[PDB]
C-alpha cells in the first residue's frame, strides 16, 4: 500500500477574477440629489430667517416703546 | 479561496484610489534601450516595455 498525499478525487475550482461589482449609481443622479438637498436646504433656510426677522421687528418696537 | 478574496479586497482597497495613484505615476521612466543597457530584471523587464520570462 502507498500513503503519499496526492490530490484525493481533484480539487474543485479557484476564482482568479477581478470582481469590482461598481457600487453606486450614476453621477448625474449624484448631481440630482446634492442640487435637490441643497435646494431643500435653502429653502427651510429662507423660511426660518424671515420667521426671525418678524420676532427681530418685534423685539425693536420692544425697544421703541420703552424707551422714554 | 481565501487569499483569492482577499487579494480582489486589497484591489478594493488601494487600486483606482485617487491620490495613491496621483502619488506613483508621473515618476519614475524607464527608457528600453537604457532597460536592456543597464542590466534590469525581473519586473523591471515585465514592466518597462519588452517580452521577457525566464
Amino acid at each position: 500500500v502507498k500513503q503519499d498525499m496526492p490530490p484525493v478525487g481533484g480539487y474543485g475550482p479557484i476564482d482568479y477574477k477581478r470582481n469590482l461589482p461598481r457600487r453606486g449609481l450614476s453621477g448625474y443622479s449624484m448631481f440630482a440629489v446634492g442640487i435637490g438637498a441643497l435646494l431643500f436646504g435653502y429653502w427651510s433656510m429662507m423660511r426660518w430667517n424671515r420667521e426671525r426677522r418678524r420676532l427681530q421687528i418685534e423685539d425693536f418696537e420692544a425697544r421703541i416703546a420703552l424707551m422714554p | 479561496k481565501n487569499f483569492s478574496l482577499r487579494i480582489d479586497e486589497l484591489e478594493e482597497m488601494l487600486t483606482n484610489n485617487r491620490i495613491w495613484r496621483n502619488r506613483t505615476v508621473d515618476i519614475g521612466v524607464v527608457t528600453a534601450e537604457d532597460a536592456l543597457n543597464y542590466g534590469f530584471s525581473g519586473v523591471m523587464l515585465r514592466g518597462s516595455g519588452i517580452q521577457w520570462d525566464l
